[PDB]
């Protein structure tokens, strides 16, 4: 009922280390299978190249 | 129109562009939509109500 | 190296200079947000240097 998305505040850089964290805890901490999903696919798709 | 749709803050997606130089002669997505239909065209009116 | 660097199309404004100028392979018929624009784009050179 409820998913999530990525966002980023305006005027704020992009911080590389915690890209790289990011990309290794959330697959472990959210759910895409096949029966429901937490996020949308744009969230996956950041996540993967992370 | 042009300039918003090739503007993206989020994770760029696939974009053809065409053989003529003109605005809005592009196909975007994963399912390739033609755009082409949203260039002013005062005989029939594609672009816009009606 | 093996990238095209220079392109021709439908005329230009002027007619005696009808050139596109493309170092790496970037496209300038969109707009780009600094914060977020090369996260998974390469090319020949810099993976070769790699």
């Amino acid at each position: 009922q409820i998913i999530l998305d990525l966002k980023i505040d305006p005027g704020e850089r992009m911080d590389p280390a915690v890209r790289m964290v990011a990309g290794v805890v959330g697959h472990l901490l959210f759910t895409a299978g096949g029966r429901f999903t937490n996020l949308t696919q744009n969230m996956a798709r950041q996540l993967d190249i992370a | 129109l042009n300039d918003y749709l090739l503007y993206m803050y989020n994770t760029r997606v696939q974009v053809n562009y065409g053989p003529t130089g003109e605005p809005l002669d592009f196909q975007i997505g994963r399912n390739q939509y033609d755009c082409n239909v949203f260039r002013a065209d005062f005989a029939t009116g594609t672009g816009y109500n009606g | 190296w093996a990238t095209i660097d220079v392109e021709y199309r439908e005329p230009a404004p002027y007619v005696h200079a009808q050139r596109y100028i493309r170092y790496c392979g970037i496209d300038s018929r969109e707009l780009i947000n600094p914060t977020t624009y090369g996260i998974g784009m390469t090319y020949h050179c810099y993976n070769e240097m790699l």
